């Protein structure tokens, strides 16, 4: 929460979640490289065939 | 996951899967606690009052 971070969002999202809300800690090195590995439940729409 | 093969005379095997969410081996590690006695409890305890 303290950083600028990417606003990624699941685009097909059907009844979820639409961006992160699980705000875990960044490693953030020395060099200025951040890694962020946040978990997430997606819930996306797919189009199911039947047939 | 639930082994279904001799339901309802069936046993599982459930994991319980502990760890950091932010720190890897080298900059926090585990050990399990010890009894009164100095054992390792290698195990889930389980307190009689409890
Ligand atoms: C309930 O569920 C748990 C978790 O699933 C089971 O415990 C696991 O059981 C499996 C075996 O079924 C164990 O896997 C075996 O581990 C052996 C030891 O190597 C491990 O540990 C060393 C530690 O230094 C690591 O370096 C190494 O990478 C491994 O993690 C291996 O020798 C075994 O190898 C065999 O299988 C592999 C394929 O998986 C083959 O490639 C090999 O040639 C060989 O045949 C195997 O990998 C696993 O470690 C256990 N996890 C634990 C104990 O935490 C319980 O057994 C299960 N209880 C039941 C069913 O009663």
């Amino acid at each position: 929460e303290k950083i600028w971070r990417p606003d990624l969002v699941l685009y097909n999202n059907a009844d979820g979640d639409f961006a992160i809300v699980k705000f875990t800690k960044v490693l953030l090195q020395y060099t200025g490289h951040i890694t962020w590995t946040p978990p997430a439940i997606f819930k996306s729409y797919c189009e199911i065939i039947v047939t | 996951a639930v082994e279904v093969t001799y339901f309802p005379f069936d046993w599982q095997n459930c994991s319980l899967i502990f760890r950091s969410q932010t720190y890897n081996a080298e900059e926090v590690e585990f050990t399990f606690a010890v009894d009164n006695d100095g054992k390792t409890i290698n195990k889930i305890d389980i307190d009689t009052e409890a």
